[PDB]
Formats: C-alpha cells, sequence, structure tokens
C-alpha cells in the first residue's frame, strides 16, 4: 500500500508524510527499519498530504525521513477462543512467550458503540460476598461497576477479592485488562490464576484472557490497551453470546495517557490540564463496555482518583458511566477499616425496594442515616467531648461506630496483612446482622468485637472471647 | 604524525 | 610529597602547552588523500 | 492533487511558496526558465524606489500590486511567475519575496547536483594545494555531483584545515587537536 | 611523574579524524538549543557540543533539532558545531563503578581517574515484561529493628521512604547501605547486594559527607553514588535516576543484586517540572506536566526480580518523597506511592518526641511484606505486630510503650537478623513488662553485648536455620531470664 516518511518524532507523536494515498484516520501503519513492530495510529490529517500519528511503542532511534508502510486498516488484534489464558499486549502480540495466537479472526481495536435499540434494562443483583457492597450498593448482573480510590487505599486487593468470589464462581469467560498498572500485579495475577485452574496452560480449557499495556509503556500504548481488552470482551459477548466478565485496571491511566499525549498533538489544554477531547474519549471508549440483547458484560473497573480529588475531572466525568459506584476513602482506611469503602458516597442503581426488597432496602438506609449523623456529630464530639451528648446522641454513636466497625471485614487475598482468614459473608447474614446491631440487640457487646469479622455470629464469639480473657 | 614530535620536544624542555 | 608531586605535575602540563602555545600543511595534504581514499 | 517534492526541502512561508514554484514548474519543464525569471525579478525588487513602493504597509494592496501588474507586463513574464508575485501581494508576503527567490536558487543548486563545501585556514590558501584538495574533494561525491568550494580563512584554528562538505564535517584543524591532546594530558 | 605523560596519553590519543555529521547552533536558551542541520540524527540520540557539552536530541522536528543540554547553557553560543555521536543515550555500567563517585552521565568527579567500563547501557530501556519477573522471596535486610521486623523488604521490591524535611530519610538508606557488609564479606555470593545511591538536589557538601560516612563503614567498596546536587543542570538532575537505574540494571540482569536510593524523586520531578515549563508545555496540577506520573513509572518499574530462567537476579528501589508539612495526600507522593509496593512513613511529631526512626506503624506498608522475611523474624515479629496494633487501639498498654521504645536505634547502627530476633523475642515474650521504661534500651544494650560476647552459638544456629527452634527457644529463654535477673 502507501509508503510515507518520517518528518517529525516528538515523545509518543510521529509526523509521517505521505507523497501519495493518504492513510485515513485510526489506521495503522509499520515503521520500517526497526528490530521490534512499531505500530503508529493516525490521528490527525495536517495537511500537505502530512499525519500525525501515535507511537504504540518507543520512539527513540527514529529518524527523519525513516520510511513507513501503511496497513490500509486499524489495529486489528486475534479474537476467539484461542486468547483465553494467553497474555497480549496493545496490538495483539503474544507476550507469554507460548508462541502465537492462532484464531481465525481478527477484530479492529476501534469499533462503534452498540446502538439504543440494543440497549438492554434488566437489574438482578450480583451477591459478590462483601458486606458493606452487597449491603449499601450491591452490584449489579451485566451492570457497569467502577471502584474508586486514591493512592494505596485498597483498589487492587478489593479488584482481586471480586476476581476471586465472582471470577471463580463464574461460567462466562472472564476477561482482564491491566491500563498502566505494576507489571508485578500482572506476574502476580497471571501465576495465581495458573495455579488456580483458571489458566491452563496445556489442555486448553482456560476462562479467562489477560491484556496488558502496564505503566512502563509509552503513552500510546497504555492509551489504546484498554481498547483490545474491549474488543476481546466485545467478541466474546458478540460473535458468542457468552456472559462476560471485564475487570479493568486500572482504567484512570487511559485517560491520563490521552492527556499526555495531547499537549503534543497541538490542543489548546482544558481545565486542570486534561485534553479537550476528555468526555468525548471517555465516552466513545466507556459505551461499547455495556450490555446488549445479544450478550451481557459485567464490567468491574478501578479508577484511579489523582490527590485523592473525586472532583479531578476524569473521575468526576467516570461517574455518570457506571451503575454501581464503589468510593474508598483514605480517612476510612486510616482508622483501619477495610475495605475502605466510603458507605456514604457508594451508590447503586438497583438499590431500590422494588428490586432488592422492603427488608434490605430499609437496613441499607437505616445504616446510611445512624453513619450521616455521626457524621454530623464528629465535628462537637471532639470539640467538647462525647461528654456533652445527649443520651439519645451517645446511643447513636455507639450504634454508628458499631456499624462502622461490622462494616469491615477480612479479606481472603489480604490474610497476609489482616492475619485473620477471609470470610464470604452472604446476603442474609448482612441484612440479618446489620438489622440486629440496627435495633439496639448489641448495645452491652463493646466496639472491637464487631471489628473484621464474618457474620454477626463471629462478632458474638468475639465478645465472648473478649470478655471472658479480658 | 607531526603533534608527537611536537609534544615531546615540550616535554624535554619542561625535562 | 605526593601533593607536591601533583602540584608539579599540574604546572608541568599547563607549562608544557603554554609551550605550545609558543610555537607545514603536509599531514594536512596526508590526511586529504586518507579522506578521499575513505570514498 | 499530487505534488512534485524537491529533492531538498526549505522550510517556512519561503520554503512553501518555493516548493510550490518547483512542483509548478516541475510539471510543465521550465525550471532554469524561471530561475531566470526569479533572478530578473529579485533584481526588479532590490532597487530602492518600488521597493520602498511595495514595502510601505500604508499602501494599499491593490495599489502595490497594480504597480506589481503594470511591471511584471513590462519583461514579458511567464505567467507562472506572475501568478507567484500575484499570490505574494495577494497574501502579503510580498516583502519576503527575496527569500523565496533564496530559497528557490537553494533548490535547483540541489537538482542541478551542486554540494556546498567550505574549507576554513589559518593561512590564506596557495593556489596549487587549493586545488589539490579540490580534487581530493571530488572523490567523496557520486557522479553528477559539482563542488561549490568556497574556501574562506580564520587565522586562530592555529592551522590545518576545516573543511565542510554539505553537513559532513573534517576538522584536522592543529587548535582542536591541541586541546585533544591536552585533555588527554589531564584525564 | 614526567613519563605518566608521554605514557600513552600523547601515543594512544585518538587524534583520528574522521568525516563527522554536524548540526549548527540556532538558538539557546531555557536549557533548550535550537539546532540546525543533524539530519540523520535519532530520537533521544546523545549529541555533543563545541564546548565539549552533551546533549539529547529531544525535538526531531522538520527544519530543526530541539536538544536537551546536559550542562550549563552559558558554554553554548549561536552558531555552534554540534557533532552526532550515533549512540542513545546510554552510560557506562559494570563492576567497575563501585566505589566510585560519578556524575548523570558517568564521569568521575572524585578525583580517581577514569571508570574502566567495558560495556555500557542505555539509560532509557524498557522494563522487563510479565514473564521475566518473578514474586519477591529473598530479604533484603536493612538493619533497623523496625523495617526489617515490621515493614520488611524484599529483593526487587519497591520501598518508598516518604515523610518531611529532617525525618531521617537518609539515615535510613544509608544504614541499609552499611548493612550489607556482613553479607558482602561473606561466602554466600547469592546475597551479596550492591548499593547505588542516586543524589538529586542535594547540597554538594552533603553528598560529600554521605561519602565519607560510606568510606568510614568500608560500604564504599560496593557502592556507586551517582550524583547530580543542587547546582547541577536541570537535565541532569532528570538524567541521575536513570543513569543509576541503568548501573543497577547491569546487575540485575547478570545474577547478581543490586539496591538504588533515589534521594529523592522530589526534586527529580521538580527539575523534570523546569524543563517542562521552559518548554512551554501545558501545566497540571501543581503546575506539573501531565506525564510527570509516567516519569517516576518507567523508572520504578525497572526495579523487578528476575525468574531463574533470566539469571534470577533482582533491583530493589528504595525511592525518597518529602513531603510538605505532613501532606501525604499531594500530587507526586500519590503518584509514586502508586507505583511503589509500599512506604515507610516518617513522622515529624514522633522524630522531635524523641523516637528514631520516627516510623509510624499504622501507615508504613508492605505489600510484599511477608513473602521476604526469615522464620524467625517471622515467628517473633507477628506477635510484635499484633501487640503493637492493639497498644495503638488503647491509645494491653504498657507491653506497648515496652515495644515503641524497643524500636529505638541509634544511627549508624544496623543490627544483624539474629540479635533483632533476639532483643525483639526479650520484648515480646514479655521479660521487660515489669522493668520500667526508661532504662529498656540500656537493658537492650547491655543484653545485645552479652548476646553477642558470650552465646555465638545460639546467634550462629539462628543465622543457620534461619529460624528459631524449641531448643533455641528454650535457650534464648533461660539465656534472657538469667540475664534479667543479672540485670
Ligand atoms: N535513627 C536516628 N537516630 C537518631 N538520630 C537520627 C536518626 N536518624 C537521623 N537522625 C538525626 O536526625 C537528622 C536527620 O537527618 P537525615 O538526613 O537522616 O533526615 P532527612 O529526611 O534526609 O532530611 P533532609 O531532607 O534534610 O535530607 C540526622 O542528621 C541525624 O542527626
Ligand atoms: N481488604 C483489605 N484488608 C486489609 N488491608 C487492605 C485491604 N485492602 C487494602 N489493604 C491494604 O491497603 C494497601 C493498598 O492496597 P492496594 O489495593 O493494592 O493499593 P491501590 O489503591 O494502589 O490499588 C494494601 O497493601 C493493603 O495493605
Ligand atoms: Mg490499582
Ligand atoms: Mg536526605
Amino acid at each position: 500500500a502507501a509508503t510515507g516518511r518520517i518528518v517529525a518524532v516528538i515523545g509518543a507523536v510521529v509526523d509521517v508524510q505521505f507523497d501519495e494515498g493518504l492513510p485515513p484516520i485510526l489506521n495503522a501503519l509499520e515503521v520500517q527499519g526497526r528490530e521490534t513492530r512499531l505500530v503508529l495510529e493516525v490521528a490527525q490529517h495536517l495537511g500537505e498530504s502530512t499525519v500525525r500519528t501515535i507511537a504504540m511503542d518507543g520512539t527513540e532511534g527514529l529518524v527523519r525521513g525513516q520510511k513507513v508502510l501503511d496497513s490500509g486498516a486499524p489495529i486489528k488484534i486475534p479474537v476467539g477462543p484461542e486468547t483465553l489464558g494467553r497474555i497480549m499486549n496493545v496490538i495483539g502480540e503474544p507476550i507469554d512467550e507460548r508462541g502465537p495466537i492462532k484464531t481465525k479472526q481478527f477484530a479492529p481495536i476501534h469499533a462503534e458503540a452498540p446502538e439504543f435499540m440494543e440497549m438492554s434494562v434488566e437489574q438482578e443483583i450480583l451477591v459478590t460476598g462483601i458486606k458493606v457492597v452487597d449491603l449499601l450498593a450491591p452490584y449489579a448482573k451485566g451492570g457497569k461497576i467502577g471502584l474508586f480510590g486514591g493512592a494505596g487505599v485498597g483498589k487492587t486487593v478489593l479488584i482481586m477479592e471480586l476476581i476471586n468470589n465472582v471470577a471463580k464462581a463464574h461460567g462466562g469467560y472472564s476477561v482482564f485488562a491491566g491500563v498502566g498498572e505494576r507489571t508485578r500485579e500482572g506476574n502476580d495475577l497471571y501465576h495465581e490464576m495458573i495455579e488456580s485452574g483458571v489458566i491452563n496452560l496445556k489442555d486448553a480449557t482456560s476462562k479467562v484472557a489477560l491484556v496488558y499495556g502496564q505503566m512502563n509503556e509509552p503513552p500510546g500504548a497504555r492509551a489504546r490497551v484498554a481498547l483490545t481488552g474491549l474488543t476481546v470482551a466485545e467478541y466474546f459477548r458478540d460473535q458468542e453470546g457468552q456472559d462476560v466478565l471485564l475487570f479493568i485496571d486500572n482504567i484512570f491511566r487511559f485517560t491520563q495517557a490521552g492527556s499526555e499525549v495531547s499537549a503534543l498533538l497541538g490542543r489548546i489544554p482544558s481545565a486542570v490540564g486534561y485534553q479537550p477531547t476528555l468526555a468525548t474519549d471517555m465516552g466513545t471508549m466507556q459505551e461499547r463496555i455495556t450490555t446488549t440483547k445479544k450478550g451481557s458484560i459485567t464490567s468491574v473497573q478501578a479508577i484511579y482518583v489523582p490527590a485523592d480529588d473525586l472532583t479531578d475531572p476524569a473521575p468526576a466525568t467516570t461517574f455518570a458511566h457506571l451503575d454501581a459506584t464503589t468510593v474508598l476513602s483514605r480517612a476510612i482506611a486510616e482508622l483501619g477499616i477495610y475495605p475502605a469503602v466510603d458507605p456514604l458516597d457508594s451508590t447503586s442503581r438497583i438499590m431500590d425496594p422494588n428490586i432488592v426488597g422492603s427488608e434490605h432496602y430499609d437496613v441499607a438506609r437505616g445504616v446510611q442515616k445512624i453513619l450521616q449523623d455521626y457524621k454530623s456529630l464528629q465535628d462537637i464530639i471532639a470539640i467538647l467531648g462525647m461528654d456533652e451528648l445527649s443520651e439519645e446522641d451517645k446511643l447513636t454513636v455507639s450504634r454508628a461506630r458499631k456499624i462502622q466497625r461490622f462494616l469491615s471485614q477480612p479479606f481472603q487475598v489480604a490474610e497476609v496483612f489482616t492475619g485473620h482468614m477471609g470470610k464470604l459473608v452472604p446476603l442474609k447474614e448482612t441484612i440479618k446482622g446489620f438489622q440486629q446491631i440496627l435495633a439496639g440487640e448489641y448495645d452491652h457487646l463493646p466496639e472491637q468485637a464487631f471489628y473484621m469479622v464474618g457474620p454477626i455470629e463471629e462478632a458474638v464469639a468475639k465478645a465472648d472471647k473478649l470478655a471472658e480473657e479480658h | 604524525q607531526k603533534l608527537f614530535v611536537d609534544k615531546i620536544r615540550e616535554y624535554k624542555s619542561k625535562r | 610529597q605526593n601533593m607536591m608531586r601533583r602540584k608539579e605535575q599540574e604546572h608541568m602540563i599547563n607549562w608544557v602547552e603554554k609551550h605550545v602555545v609558543q610555537s607545514t600543511i603536509a599531514k594536512c595534504i596526508a590526511d586529504l588523500k586518507l579522506l578521499a581514499k575513505k570514498a | 492533487a499530487k505534488l512534485v517534492r524537491p529533492p531538498v526541502q526549505v522550510y517556512g512561508i519561503e520554503g512553501r511558496y518555493a516548493t510550490a514554484l518547483y512542483s509548478a514548474a516541475s510539471k510543465q519543464n521550465k525550471l532554469e526558465q524561471v530561475e531566470k525569471e526569479l533572478l530578473r525579478v529579485a533584481q526588479i525588487l532590490k532597487e530602492p524606489k518600488v521597493a520602498a513602493s511595495v514595502l510601505n504597509p500604508y499602501v494599499k494592496r491593490s495599489i502595490k500590486v497594480k504597480s506589481l501588474n503594470d511591471i511584471t507586463a513590462k519583461e514579458r513574464f511567464s505567467p507562472l511567475t506572475t501568478n507567484l508575485i500575484n499570490l505574494l501581494a495577494e497574501n502579503g508576503r510580498l516583502s519576503n519575496t527575496q527569500g523565496v527567490v533564496s530559497a528557490f536558487s537553494t533548490m535547483m543548486s540541489v537538482h542541478r547536483g551542486e554540494v556546498p563545501c567550505t574549507v576554513t585556514s589559518a593561512s590564506p590558501l596557495e593556489e596549487a594545494t587549493l586545488s589539490e584538495l579540490k580534487t581530493v574533494l571530488k572523490s567523496f561525491l557520486s557522479q553528477g555531483q559539482v563542488l561549490k568550494l568556497e574556501a574562506k580563512t580564520d587565522p586562530s584554528i592555529l592551522g590545518g584545515m576545516i573543511v565542510r562538505i554539505g553537513e559532513k564535517y573534517v576538522d584536522m584543524s592543529v587548535k582542536t587537536k591541541i586541546q585533544k591532546l591536552g585533555r588527554a594530558m589531564r584525564e | 611523574e614526567m613519563s605518566s605523560i608521554l605514557e600513552e596519553r600523547i601515543l594512544g590519543a585518538d587524534t583520528s579524524v574522521d568525516l563527522e555529521e554536524t548540526g549548527r547552533v540556532l538558538s539557546i536558551g531555557d536549557g533548550i538549543a535550537r539546532v540546525h542541520g543533524l539530519r540523520n540524527v535519532q530520537a533521544e540520540e546523545m549529541v555533543e557540543f563545541s564546548s565539549g557539552l552533551k546533549g539529547m536530541s529531544l525535538n526531531l522536528e522538520p527544519d530543526n533539532v530541539g536538544v536537551v543540554v546536559f550542562g550549563n547553557d552559558k558554554l553554548i553560543k549561536e552558531g555552534d558545531i554540534v557533532k552526532r555521536t550515533g549512540a542513545i543515550v546510554d552510560v557506562p555500567v559494570g563492576e567497575e563503578l563501585l566505589g566510585r563517585v560519578v556524575d548523570a552521565l558517568g564521569n568521575a568527579i572524585d578525583g580517581k581517574g577514569p571508570i574502566g567500563s567495558k560495556t555500557r547501557r542505555r539509560v532509557g530501556l524498557k522494563a522487563p515484561g510479565i514473564i521475566p519477573r518473578i514474586s519477591v522471596r529473598e530479604p533484603m535486610q536493612t538493619g533497623i529493628k523496625a523495617v526489617d521486623s515490621l515493614v520488611p523488604i524484599g529483593r526487587g521490591q519497591r520501598e518508598l521512604i516518604i515523610g518531611d524535611r529532617q525525618t531521617g530519610k537518609t539515615s535510613i538508606a544509608i544504614d541499609t547501605i552499611i548493612n550489607q557488609k556482613r553479607f558482602n564479606d561473606g561466602s554466600d555470593e547469592k546475597k551479596k547486594l550492591y548499593c547505588i545511591y542516586v543524589a538529586i538536589g542535594q547540597k554538594r557538601s552533603t553528598v560529600a559527607q554521605l561519602v565519607k560516612r560510606l568510606t568510614d563503614a568500608d560500604a564504599m567498596k560496593y557502592t556507586i553514588v551517582v550524583s547530580a546536587t543542587a547546582s547541577d543542570a536541570a537535565p541532569l538532575q532528570y538524567l541521575a535516576p536513570y543513569s543509576g537505574c541503568s548501573m543497577g540494571e547491569y546487575f540485575r540482569d547478570n545474577g547478581k543484586h543490586a539496591l538504588i536510593i533515589y534521594d529523592d524523586l522530589s526534586k527529580q520531578a521538580v527539575a523534570y517540572r523546569q524543563m517542562s515549563l521552559l518548554l512551554r508545555r501545558p501545566p497540571g496540577r501543581e503546575a506539573y506536566p501531565g506525564d510527570v506520573f509516567y516519569l517516576h513509572s518507567r523508572l520504578l518499574e525497572r526495579a523487578a526480580k528476575m525468574n531463574d530462567a533470566f539469571g534470577g537476579g533482582s533491583l530493589t528501589a528504595l525511592p525518597v518523597i518529602e513531603t510538605q508539612a505532613g501532606d501525604v495526600s499531594a500530587y507526586i507522593p500519590t503518584n509514586v506511592i502508586s507505583i511503589t509496593d509500599g512506604q515507610i512513613f516518617l513522622e515529624t511529631e514522633l522524630f522531635y518526641k524523641g523516637i528514631r526512626p520516627a516510623i509510624n506503624v499504622g501507615l508504613s506498608v508492605s505489600r510484599v511484606g511477608s513473602a521476604a522475611q526469615t522464620r524467625a523474624m517471622k515467628q517473633v515479629a507477628g506477635t510484635m505486630k499484633l501487640e503493637l496494633a492493639q497498644y495503638r487501639e488503647v491509645a494491653l498498654l504498657s507491653r506497648g510503650v515496652r515495644l515503641t521504645e524497643l524500636l529505638k536505634q541509634g544511627q549508624y547502627s544496623p543490627m544483624a537478623i539474629e540479635e533483632q530476633v533476639a532483643v525483639i523475642y526479650a520484648g515480646v515474650r514479655g521479660y521487660l513488662d515489669k522493668l520500667e521504661p526508661s532504662k529498656i534500651t540500656k537493658f537492650e544494650n547491655a543484653f545485645l553485648s552479652h548476646v553477642v560476647s558470650q552465646h555465638q552459638a545460639l546467634l550462629g544456629t539462628i543465622r543457620a536455620d534461619g529460624k528459631i527452634s524449641e531448643q533455641s527457644d528454650a535457650k534464648l529463654k533461660e539465656i534472657v531470664t538469667n540475664f534479667l535477673a543479672g540485670f
């Protein structure tokens, strides 16, 4: 096809001048004369038969005038069941040293979002075994979830506990896309999925496909790897009808990489410093991760929050794309409460009495009401002390602290930190325990009897142990 | 090799 | 003794290239021919 | 529409206009003709009177290019060249046309295959060894190439010579060799 | 000496001349040189200016090349010649650097002559992928009781040392470097740790005194020091961490174990912000460029632990971050917390209250942690961490006070793992619950001297086995009870 010449190299932004046969936007171009395959994705047409492109790998060693070849199609990755148990990078090459991925078809990573007449409405609660999640913000089968959190508050531990519970109990070809995360964590996940039998290195019956572009990758790879994993999941949903799980961690890195290349594309910076096209990029990417009438994609996404802002344009823009947000807090994690989910900031769309039932709904609303009352009291509690509160106020503070402690839970993936064995509290135990703590059936137990327990039976047992030993 | 026969004249001078 | 040695060495070096300061393009033509051979 | 890229690329408004002129002439095979043309128009403008008539920012563009139309219809100029000057007065880029002329010159001097070489010496060079090193210089280029050798002199390089073949560069100076020897003697 | 000049400095002197490719400086300013020419120069290739300076070809543009100047742009004028080197920016690596102080480009600044390096390695290489790595298992001993017990560090890890100014971060790194002497002198060559200390934006006098502290402890013989101090150009303070990281990747790739300290990364982010703002790039939060996260993450990602098919080496990174007023929710602190595998929070309240090292045990964490402890240290430190959590909950109480005073340590005093285990054992079994607190340190001192002067056999058994067996358990029990009766 068409051949052109590099005319400018600035970071990950390469300008390529074609003499004839200009390539459409979003096409893939192969730089000629390199040891490893370097792919440039067309982003703009500058005129003068020049295009501007974003490089999917490093641009060092590139010389002005180097040959570039046009592929005639966007980045195409192999899609199919043969991707299960394999690791592939942003451009579909296997990075697990197990040979080529011999699939029958390749899909472009740029596609159109499903139409409005394909949207599905069904809303069925997805039980995760986590107390605060299943009580205050239940997830939904086939709904986008999203886990917001600052730096080091429990995003990856929570996403791995969700992986364990849901993905292991599942039967529908999970997919994991590591976007701008630690390569160490990717190796850990690969090997803990090899040992658990979810990835089968021989006699291939795997049920998870991994796609990884990590912190070490240039901005173009970190900006398109989410689309690559998204494409794998879209294949599993549409052309098989399967019920896919899709885990994305971390998806703020997509916006951040767009912001890193936006300056070099010559665009006036928006607010904060992000690209002017933040919301529409997030929309074109996030509207493809969706359940249709053809298949179901349960999408859990970790979302980094820069400097613990939550009003930074990237988290603020992500909020509108999710059905059940779970917001972790640093102030809570400094109290020792894990998972550090903020009870008064995590929402859900199925938190509706006509879906979860009046029992669940009323218990959740009461828990949130008592926690809100405690928060509003906290200021004069810490100024004057509790000795000045009303007796009803002392009761609301007591029950609120107890509910705080009961919301925490030891995680199976956190035995290395908690020392306790991981508990998986089913839904009715959660509802009943919290209903009882609300009613006042435990006004005599010490508050530390609820910290890091399973169901309320373990709380009463821990209280008995504390009372007898001490 | 003109500059070696440059240098060691100066080196002998310094000697 | 070693510090005096080093300092004498330093004055000797700046004096020797002062000697060159006070002080025939046959080598120039020879290098030209060599580069011409370098094609 | 397809465009003929010259063998050298000049940049700026000068580079763009001259690239346009080159790719226009190459599709009609009138390159040296239009060089003599822009040579002529450059000497047209370099005389002070209508140089001031055209660099005046208080003329109306219609007035300035009206005088330009007049003087360009005087010297039976090619439609290509009249059109170029009409465009430079349209876009108001007229005062920079010398540069464009400049550009075009350079461009076609790599069309004829000339390579500019510059030999700096510490002494005003002899004639013999001047053309001696000219013959030496000849052997670096492919056939079809012509040396534009311009040897200036700078008596600070302390002897030897510094020859620049385009951007290739040999520094046989003696000052730099003395610096290298001093560095080796210190390190 | 006279013939130390005509040695070969004249005969072998590179007095060659070659057909070089050149460019001409168009405009120098703001530490960036717009250079005309260099048609075949590569992106991120090192070029050399007329003054002997060096630079990196950052912006390949159609009509010019933007060159980042590694040094003072005072020595560059418009019209200067700029030669290609044909080599993407790289630094000398090898074992010939151990004991040498160098600047960000690999040049010796200790006056001991040139580094006899035979290998060069690029500063901007890519970190290893997913397959070359393997989980952290081997302990990286710091010699500090608090760190080695509660916040263990394995080989191949990234552990942030974060805290305000003058809270003992450099002291922790220097003790970690001094502690590796007991391993580097031993026989097992799979426990030797070669240390690297990159000093960025620091006072040069402080770096000289650091090299002195390392030479007195005879730790320089296995330590590289890369110095890009406060007066050096911002590009040099930008490059220094990647130079040090390549010097450490040399060991990581050849089956050896390196440790690297970046002191600190906040100053490298400040230098990169200077360069970015002088390049007219859009400033984000706190005027930092959009890719300061990438700046630190492509660097701290090269600290890996290879598997036994890729050599089995490692590279541990201890990046340092200085917070303002104890704010950890700032931009760059949270960036590096997002990159690393844990933190060591040093506090000003603890440091001012005589608790040194002022490690906040409740906030310090090590995501890898347990997988890289010895068995004996694990045995005693599990109970110690449980009791410390109990004590901070109620802030038993006397046990907690006893333990926190047992965690104090002196500067330049890294303890072997056996002696830390002995002290923590004597603290965690209760054997000073009734000794009033202020004598504890004294007791500790005396106690350990006892255990090292007379019971060397028990410590040797703990060293050989790695665990404190039931036999050694009762042995240490009678030792500590007999001493306490004597004390
Ligand atoms: N473990 C310790 N025990 C007692 N004193 C200590 C200890 N560590 C440091 N100090 C003292 O407190 C001072 C703090 O110096 P240090 O360099 O270690 O802190 P820093 O975080 O690096 O501060 P800076 O930003 O200035 O470099 C030390 O000079 C030392 O005098
Ligand atoms: N469910 C939990 N129980 C106990 N500790 C936890 C839990 N989740 C997180 N943590 C602690 O918080 C730290 C940060 O965890 P992680 O999720 O990996 O950080 P990040 O926010 O960058 O994803 C962990 O190292 C762990 O010590
Ligand atoms: Mg994460
Ligand atoms: Mg310091």
